[PDB]
Parts: C-alpha cells; sequence; structure tokens
C-alpha cells in the first residue's frame, strides 16, 4: 500500500502541458522541461546514452506526447533502376513483383514512372535515365498489364525515401511507410516531399469555408488515351469528398475515353484509381523549388512537413 | 502505458493443448473487452462462430469488426498472456495460419473470419469446454480473390443443385478451385456439398448479392428516370426500356432493400480491420505491422 | 560477433548459438576362473606343513 504509493508515483506524471509564465526573459528550468524533446540519437557512450534515455521502453525519456516513432520499411533494388542523384523527399512507388520468391525490389521515383508511361519533365526523365529499357522489363508486362487495366492494384506506394546509401551493384534503400518523415542522421534536418511541378496539381487552386488542420496529398494514376498518367493532387478535404471531386474533375475525360474509343471489353472499364499518401500542414506547405541536376533542372514542388500515411487503391469511374 | 490482456483459465489445460497452442503463439484473435483480466467465453469468435448454429459472413465480419483484436504473446498451462493492438502503436504478427498464405514486406492485411473450415482454425480446448476460433489473416488481394471465388462457386453450385443442366462441376472447380498472387498458386478447400436450404457458410452474402443485381436493372432505371444520354449508351436499351410501370409502395420497397443489400455489400467487401505491414522475414515467418 | 557492413545488405543481428555436448558411458567385464578345489582350501585352516 506504500509500494503502491512509490510505483503509482512513477506511472502518474502526465507531461505537463500548460505552465504560468511570468517573464520570457527568465528562461527558468520548468520552461526549459517544457520545450525539451529528447532525440532519437546519441554518441555511443556510457554517459550519452544515460543521459539522452535512449534505452527507455517505448519512448526516449531520461532516467504518451502525442509523438510517435516512424516506422521503415528498407528495399533492397537493382542499382540502375534508381538513379542515386535524386533527393532525399521523393515518394517511392515499389511493384509488387510477379516473381515467386525475389529478394530484390523494383521501386520507382514518379521521374523514372514517367518513362515507364510513355515507353522539362520529359528532359528530366530522360537525362535522369538515359535508358527506357531497362525499366521497361522491371515489369514484365507493361503494356499486358496496363491493356487489361489492372495496373492500379499492383503498385503499392511506400511513401517516402529519407536515406539512401548508394551502393554499387544492388541498392539498399530505406523509406518511411508509414508515420512522421524525418531524417536519421548525425546532425538531424528536415526532410521535405519533392513532387514534380509538372505532374503535381493543386484542387483548392482548381476550385478556386472551413480552415482544416491538415491536408491531404494524393496520388492518383488513370488510364488515358495516350497512356497511363500519375497525377499529384493536394486536397484539404476528406476521401469520400474527394472521390465525387475528381469524378467531377475527370468528367470531361471520362466522356473522352468513352467516345475517343468505344470500350467493347469489359475490363478497359475502370478509369484509374487514387489512394491517400498521407496528411501535411494545410498552412504553409508545398513551397515550391527546382531540382538542380548536373546539367538542366526542374520545377519541383517541396512539401515540408510530411506524415506519411497509405491509404489503399479505391477506383474513379 | 500497458496492454497485458491476461485471460484466466478457470480448469488449467493439458499437455496437447500446449502444444497446439505454442504452434499458435503469433496469431490475433478478437477479444470481448479491452480489461486488464478476462474469462474464456470473451475470445475469438467461438460465439459467433460456433457449431451449433447456422454461421454466416456478415455477422461474423460485423463482429470481426466490432472488437478489439489481439496478437497471442505466452501460452502458460492455465493463463494466456496476450496484448491487444491499438492504433497508436505497430506490432510483431506472424503467418501461422493453417491455409498458408505467403505474405509479403509492405502489403497490405485483411483480418478476415474463417471461410477455409473450422477445424483448420481451432485450438479445441477440452479442460475448459470452449473453441478458440482464429480469424484468417490474409493479404488483401488474395482476399478480394478469395471472396470472389468462394462466392462465385456459392452460386455456381447452388445453380447446379437448383437444375443439372445449367453448368458442369468440373468446369465451376477448374477455375474457381484456384487463388493466384505473384505467382503463388494456392488451392483452395471447397465445400461440394452445402446443402439445401442453406444451412451453411457463405449463403447469406450470396443471397445478399443475388437479390442485390436481381433489383439492381429496375434501380438503375429508375434513376436514370429520375434525372445522361452517355448513361444511356453504356447498357444495353432491353434494360432501359423494360417497364415503366411499377406500384410505389413495391417500387419504394424494392429500392429500399436494394439499397440497404448494397450498403451492406459494399461494407463488406472493404475487408473491415486492415492491417498494413512493414518488412515481412520470411526467415523467421514474421510480419512487422501496425493498425490500419 | 558481427561486422558492422556499410553496403546494402540484410544487417545480421546479435547471433548466440546454444550446442549441446552427450557423454557416452563405456562398459568392460572380463572373466576370471578360480577353481573349488583352493577355495576349500581358502575355507580350510591347515595342520600339516
Amino acid at each position: 500500500r506504500r509500494r503502491l504509493q512509490r510505483r503509482i508515483a512513477g506511472l502518474l506524471p502526465p507531461p505537463a502541458r500548460r505552465l504560468n509564465i511570468s517573464r520570457g526573459s527568465e528562461f527558468t528550468r520548468d520552461v526549459r522541461g517544457l520545450v525539451e524533446e529528447h532525440a532519437q540519437a546519441s554518441s555511443l557512450s556510457a554517459a550519452a546514452v544515460w543521459r539522452a534515455g535512449l534505452l527507455a521502453p517505448g519512448e526516449v525519456a531520461v532516467a504518451w506526447s502525442g509523438w510517435r516513432p516512424p516506422v521503415f520499411g528498407d528495399f533492397l533494388i537493382h542499382a540502375s533502376s534508381f538513379n542515386n542523384a535524386e533527393a532525399t523527399g521523393t515518394p517511392l512507388f515499389q511493384f509488387k513483383q510477379s516473381d515467386p520468391f525475389s529478394g530484390v525490389d523494383a521501386v520507382f521515383t514518379p521521374l523514372s514512372l514517367f518513362i515507364l508511361m510513355n515507353h522539362g519533365l520529359t528532359r528530366m526523365a530522360n537525362l535522369l535515365y538515359d535508358s527506357p529499357a531497362t525499366l521497361a522489363d522491371l515489369v514484365p508486362d507493361f503494356g499486358r498489364l496496363v491493356a487489361d487495366r489492372r495496373f492500379h492494384n499492383f503498385i503499392t506506394p511506400v511513401g517516402p525515401l529519407v536515406e539512401n546509401i548508394k551502393s554499387t551493384y544492388l541498392n539498399k534503400i530505406t523509406t518511411v511507410v508509414h508515420g512522421p518523415v524525418v531524417s536519421k542522421a548525425i546532425p538531424r534536418s528536415t526532410v521535405k516531399v519533392t513532387v514534380p511541378q509538372e505532374a503535381f496539381v493543386d484542387l483548392d487552386a482548381w476550385l478556386s469555408q472551413p480552415c482544416p488542420a491538415d491536408a491531404r496529398l494524393y496520388v492518383a494514376l488513370t488510364y488515358e488515351e495516350a497512356g497511363p498518367r500519375f497525377t499529384f493532387f493536394q486536397s484539404s478535404r476528406g476521401h469520400c469528398q474527394i472521390m465525387n471531386i475528381l469524378r467531377i474533375y475527370y468528367s470531361p475525360s471520362i466522356m473522352h475515353r468513352y467516345a475517343v474509343v468505344q470500350p467493347l471489353h469489359i475490363e478497359e472499364l475502370t478509369f484509374g484509381a487514387v489512394a491517400c499518401l498521407g496528411t501535411f500542414s494545410a498552412t504553409d506547405g508545398w513551397r515550391r523549388s527546382a531540382f538542380n541536376y548536373r546539367g538542366s533542372s526542374l520545377p519541383v514542388v517541396e512539401i515540408d512537413s510530411f506524415y506519411s500515411n497509405v491509404s489503399d487503391w479505391e477506383v474513379i469511374l | 502505458m500497458d496492454l497485458k490482456v491476461v485471460v484466466s483459465l478457470s480448469s488449467r489445460l493439458y499437455t496437447d493443448e500446449i502444444a497446439k497452442m505454442q504452434q499458435r503463439i503469433g496469431c490475433i484473435l478478437p477479444l470481448a473487452s479491452t480489461h486488464g483480466t478476462q474469462n474464456v467465453q470473451g475470445l475469438g469468435l467461438g460465439q459467433v462462430y460456433s457449431l451449433e448454429t447456422v454461421p454466416d459472413y456478415v455477422s461474423m465480419y460485423n463482429y470481426l469488426s466490432d472488437c478489439t483484436l489481439a496478437v497471442l504473446d505466452e501460452v502458460s498451462v492455465d493463463s494466456l498472456i496476450l496484448t491487444k493492438i491499438v492504433p497508436g502503436q505497430t506490432y510483431a504478427i506472424k503467418n501461422k495460419y493453417q491455409p498458408f498464405f505467403q505474405w509479403h514486406g509492405t502489403g497490405s492485411l485483411s483480418v478476415m473470419p474463417p471461410v477455409f473450415g473450422r477445424e483448420h482454425a481451432t485450438v479445441k480446448l477440452e479442460s475448459n469446454d470452449v473453441d478458440i476460433v482464429f480469424p484468417m489473416v490474409l493479404p488483401t488481394p488474395i482476399a478480394e480473390e478469395v471472396l470472389q471465388k468462394i462466392l462465385l462457386f456459392n452460386v455456381y453450385s447452388r445453380v447446379v443443385m437448383q437444375a443439372p443442366g445449367n453448368a458442369d462441376m468440373l468446369d465451376v472447380h477448374m477455375h474457381l478451385g484456384s487463388v493466384s498472387y505473384l505467382g503463388h498458386h494456392y488451392e483452395l478447400a471447397l465445400p461440394e456439398v452445402p446443402g439445401p436450404l442453406g444451412l451453411a457458410l457463405l449463403d447469406n452474402l450470396s443471397l445478399y448479392f443475388c437479390i442485390m443485381v436481381t433489383l439492381l436493372p429496375r434501380a438503375s432505371m429508375r434513376l436514370v428516370r429520375g434525372l445522361n444520354l452517355f448513361q444511356e449508351m453504356v447498357p444495353d436499351e432491353i434494360a432501359r426500356i423494360d417497364l415503366d410501370d411499377l406500384s410505389v409502395a413495391d417500387d419504394l420497397s424494392r429500392m429500399r432493400v436494394m439499397m440497404t443489400y448494397l450498403q451492406s455489400l459494399a461494407s463488406l467487401f472493404n475487408l473491415g480491420p486492415r492491417l498494413a505491414t512493414a518488412a515481412y522475414s520470411q526467415e523467421t515467418l514474421t510480419a512487422t505491422c501496425w493498425l490500419r | 560477433p558481427t561486422i558492422a557492413h556499410g553496403d546494402g545488405r540484410r544487417p545480421s543481428k546479435q547471433r548466440t548459438f546454444i550446442v549441446v555436448k552427450n557423454c557416452h558411458k563405456h562398459h568392460i567385464s572380463t572373466e576370471m576362473e578360480l577353481s573349488m578345489l583352493d577355495l576349500e582350501i581358502l575355507h580350510s585352516i591347515p595342520e600339516t606343513p
């Protein structure tokens, strides 16, 4: 009954949320304990681990805040299939391979996906990948898998890259599949998801009341007449709205697909699919930039502060 | 923040019960409550997938989407210490299911109620008279294909027990007897004799689906007369100019029951409690997943 | 122990090997005669030299 007191005194304390500040010039111990957050990294010493508290269970606590650590999904890829000059924050799209026991993976950035679709944006695609044939056999039968319009249920978005070690023959990437996208380096710095500007469109800008707490990034494969395209939507609504909103936005191209060809078949009838990619702050995100290569540059959409959270593929019609 | 749901047994187990349980030390099962101790009668799918009543996919799926789920961790002789899945954290599950569908990394897992026979997913406990039924956990594209192929097998068995002049029993079996995903070519255990007057699994879902697509064409006719020309070129016109006069009470009743049978079915083909994996390592048959 | 590899490989964790070694027993037995006459002589006590 007193052992329970000493135990419940340790299991009691929630983090002190409010605090009576007196003067901002004071910077006393209470406000430092409010602003201090423990790191996921320290040097391998006894004092550094025992002060950073790396061995704490569940979270990192020196010796439940709305903060959870992320989860990494590491893939091993053919090093020719992934141009290593790409930045940290680019959304990768792992193709579910038809090989039964293959331990090698086939990820795609959307730039590498563009030369897969078609076979400035095209200039940076062909400068980043001089070879449209070593990716045309990663998918073994692209013409069949698109001509029966089942390409959307084979591509699993795995969120953005965070760290990529450049090995020579078989490349190892570390992505973030779910949660808060943040770097793991010895100086920690911010990671920003970069999507190409010509591919990225907006949805509040296309429509031109309330402000939400977060906006959700959407990816959208769609089967047109001239091949598939990977547009990237950003929306601040909910999903069940966005299905009807993109049905309105594609209601031109739905009539165009029924018009320029008549679907005598039955597997052609789907018109793309959309999958949520996660939430970011709806206020100051997607500040544009340009991704500078050795000789050229494409304009890029640099979404800061991503919470990666993949959803599944829902058809559009 | 602790998660140990230690369910206690009244009468302690034998050795062979522990021998069956230690081969399912990584599967998940639905609880009844999220409380610190429980009894055995709240565990996985006993009360709804019992052997004494006719079972149906609908109420099993509703109960499975209803309550909390829980991977099991330890099996003592008289207690089953386990942990429940909250959406805040991520867990380590194992594919120890008797229809062994090979998982993959960064795949999405569907917690399905068992279709492949009760005896494939059970731990028949004798010391306590309980049947811990474990729910089927298998990847979502395989879940979709196995639902389509158990459903069409149900409809096609029912029409050939309706009349043998409909179809041939090998022709339904040499297509729907196998599920294919990434080259892993499995074979499905099919109950070739389900028995008439229902009394079997997947009748209530098949009855729902067949009543839905029966009420479908006049529903489409009513909802295109209510409102254009593109919508009147994709279907054939014999489904367009069919009746144009039904009694309004029966029309409203048919449309309402079609709407309920559509919304339950469409909520059902979304597989409910869906889990999303990160790094499935089949050297130890471990998948790392979270509640999605 | 394990070597930290920089390149792209699946990292092998803490490995620890448990191996058991059992004993072998060996039985040995020879047989030796002894007559009954000198056993009776052992049971007897002599008088004459």
